[PDB]
């Protein structure tokens, strides 16, 4: 049918329109935004805290500072590195070389089908354990805020202080699971899968969300000080959007022709 | 008292696609209106229906296709239909159907002149359901479902392809031709050679669009495939 | 709605199962028109 | 019969902040009435809306200002708008948002002259939203948003810092200063220089306070800071 | 607050025939539709009731009957009612049978004379219940629930065998001859010689076919017995 | 019906239950007639 494609409006046709025919049935309707995206996947694998920690300090670090890495799982689909948000992922492709080598995350199937700008939705969260017959417990503090550094003394016992606190803290049975859900609590009102402001007045780098998340999870072992072990542990973190929306059509990625 | 119950044998699993909520835990929570952003997506067809630029070889790669002056009975170009095929892999109408199993409705292809206004010719675009052989020549292409399209004022041109299936639902991929997969092959033919006045540029250029039709549906979600981050 | 099946009870209440935005004082239609 | 069920993944879980209660041990108890005790709280609102003194260096600290006497443009002092500054620690607005993360609401000063009833002069009061670089003379703070106080028989005087911000709900500590935690300067200008007849002290002083708007609100609790004991 | 309940000693248990569902995991599906199918089968026993032909030895095997020319007092064919009995393995009601416990109603069974048309000659049917020793004569078996059949125009005769036993329900399988397995006999006489013209083939043949009655019933199924794969 | 106890209750919604065919727009009955 004769139309013109450059007044950016073409409306859609059917087979009826050229050629003796007719219309389908409708079937059904699984491209729901809000239905697609209700599915767990895994986000993140993390270390579990044996005694007090050192939060990660800012990027320009220089050598020789003393911190805990790989400890802290940052809660956003965008990329990020070293627990802290970030703008390209990474892959180590030659494991080598002194240095260390920097934690990195992303959401494949979130940014496969990012074909929008905005983006909001609450959030449950999972943890799961990589080790025969662990016990463990998780923390959680709101987005914005930080973590708190020290320890006390009870019956010559050091006892962490992230043990206690008005901000979610759960505990887990012998080979059990934690799950529970979390609101969206950062200031912004929406989440922006792409951004192109500043978040400082100067001498900011552009393209970098200064809130984009819902918050930080850690795990630790409920036993004091006193009772470091010789073997590193590990668990894996799942995540679930809810009640998801979309504001603004968008570019998929660019699948390379071999 | 207690009231006594027995747990069946599914009990403590962790099932990722369970359709049912979970425990809160720091609720009461209240949030900024969202009233001002406008042109809210509520669901991904609104994206699908939208035309996009497909992909050719110039032996690497343009959307668009030069028209020789040779004359020759074989197709200008012919691609098969299927959406796994690497013409529709990066148009939205293939990327979003790679994360789906099945698929209905009409599939839509457009084009548009964009010669000088003093040319005149006309086209010829044919369809062709499976056979042992695909189609070579005019007499053939001829007797499939086609249509005839003559450059004028207006510069573009749509066309659909019926959806002509055994089986209700058909394959996104396909790992072997069967004939639920494969669904023929699509080819233009050159009807007359072009005519242009003396000192005008030699070879027009032809576009192509590509998008879902109004009755298209998906169905059955699938994982996504990772290998673009590399 | 959604990827949900319940569909007779709910235990707690919505504004602890949900969050809500605070107040101040069919077939899908197209995107982009023409005049 | 049992009533067959499955218990969820998320089972023998123990979660603080679980909004549910659990079973009784001693109950039946009666406690005695508490009718004759006034003054019930009902929320710390109503704590954080009373003024309080302020802090300052006299270079080892004390709420008050010193008027002197020399002639200089550089403000007589300014402080930022962050509730995390150490001259808002003290006061009960900091002390109390210092528990949350999130705030709303216009922020109120308050000040007092105390000098000789015999003295007369002008001071000026001004706000600047966030800049490349802080005020530093009257013709700059002329332009932003100011107000002209003048001694007379009332002794104290108001000032309200507006909610201007680009987003609902801001930061209450500043790990850095993103547009969200600081929110530009306040400072104040001598306008005139001070009258005094002979055989007077000089060098008056002025007292600020510092308290939560009408508007005012608080959200997202978070736990505490510990150090004080030390 | 928490509801108090106590589980049973039966939990955890994995029970094959529960009569009952479970949890759903990729919900919300649609098919299509099957409208255009016609035959659908409700009840097993419609394929039951449908004759089938039975088997006998010509010393292998085949579904007719010769015959004979000489003179004898022995039955021409006798062969027990019991559906474990290789005659009525391969049949319809007897592979049927075989994968349930108990049966009711009555066995049905009919012949087919397939003979020039020009002969003519009486059969004699008879079904003997339980006894010490089989019928071996006419003389007994006229006694006994019988009848004759006349070979004329219409080439088919029904027979049906009643339900006759000590109890309802009876087994479908015999580990030893009790009366809830076996009942009787069943076997056909010649009253009178053929009568054939000159120039005709002798030794006419005769058919079988057995089915299931109106009133026949199964009950209580039971697991089947793979064997037959080797 | 079929071997299903249950008759009183059911806790999720049928279409996530069981599957449905989408919409387009007693005693036994013998199979094989003659006329």
């Amino acid at each position: 049918s004769t139309d013109n494609a450059e007044t950016g409006v073409i409306e859609a046709g059917n087979t009826d329109t050229d050629f003796s025919g007719e219309l389908a049935a409708p079937g059904s309707n699984h491209t729901n935004v809000k239905f697609l995206f209700d599915r767990s996947r895994l986000l993140n694998v993390i270390k579990v805290l044996e005694k007090d920690a050192v939060f990660p300090r800012p990027f320009p670090t220089q050598e020789g500072a003393q911190q805990d890495d790989g400890y802290f799982c940052l809660l956003t689909p965008r990329p990020t590195v070293a627990s802290r948000p970030a703008t390209r992922f990474g892959l180590y492709a030659n494991p080598s070389g002194s240095g260390v080598l920097a934690n990195t995350s992303l959401d494949f199937n979130f940014y496969s089908l990012a074909c929008f700008t905005y983006f909001r939705s609450d959030l449950e969260v999972t943890v799961v354990s990589l080790e025969p017959d662990l016990e463990f417990a998780v923390g959680w503090f709101p987005s914005g805020s930080e973590y708190q550094a020290s320890s006390f003394v009870y019956d010559q016992l050091h006892v962490p202080f992230h043990f206690t606190g008005r901000t979610p803290r759960a505990f887990a049975s012998k080979g059990g699971k934690v799950s529970f859900v979390l609101p969206w609590n950062s200031v912004s009102s929406v989440l922006p899968v792409r951004w192109g402001g500043a978040s400082k007045l100067s001498s900011a780098t552009r393209g970098l969300p200064a809130h984009a998340d819902w918050g930080t999870i850690y795990a630790f072992v409920p036993r004091p000080n006193e009772k470091k072990s010789t073997a590193v542990k590990h668990v894996a973190v799942y995540i679930r959007y809810k009640n998801a929306r979309a504001w603004c059509p968008s570019m998929l990625p660019f699948r390379s022709y071999k | 008292g207690p009231i006594p119950t027995a747990p069946r044998e599914n009990s403590l699993m962790f099932l990722s696609t369970l359709p049912d909520d979970t425990v809160p835990a720091y609720g009461n929570v209240r949030t900024p209106p969202v009233n001002y952003l406008p042109g809210e997506i509520t669901d991904l067809l609104q994206l699908a229906r939208i035309p996009t630029l497909m992909a050719f070889e110039r032996v690497t790669y343009v959307p668009y296709v030069a028209v020789p002056t040779q004359f020759d009975d074989r197709p200008l170009i012919s691609f098969p239909i299927t959406l796994s095929d690497p013409v529709y892999q990066n148009t939205l109408v293939g990327a979003i159907s790679s994360n789906f199993a099945n698929y209905r409705g009409c599939i839509q292809i457009t084009l548009t002149f964009c010669g000088p206004m003093m040319a005149r010719g006309k086209f010829l675009l044919s369809y062709s359901p499976p056979n042992g052989t695909q189609p070579q020549t005019l007499s053939e292409a001829m007797q499939c479902t086609y249509s005839i399209w003559d450059i004028g004022l207006n510069s573009s041109w749509t066309f659909v392809v019926p959806y002509i299936s055994p089986s209700d639902y058909r394959e996104t991929r396909a790992i072997t031709n069967s004939v639920y997969s494969a669904d023929g092959w699509f080819s233009l033919h050159k009807l007359t050679k072009i005519t242009l006045p003396p000192d005008c540029p030699q070879s027009p250029c032809i576009l192509f669009f590509a998008s879902a039709g109004e009755d298209y549906t998906l169905r059955l979600p699938v994982d996504c495939n990772p290998s673009y981050v590399f | 709605r959604g990827n949900n099946g319940n569909m007779t009870f709910n235990y707690y209440a919505n504004t602890y199962q949900n969050s809500v935005d605070f107040s101040t004082s069919g077939i899908l239609n197209p995107l982009g028109y023409l005049k």
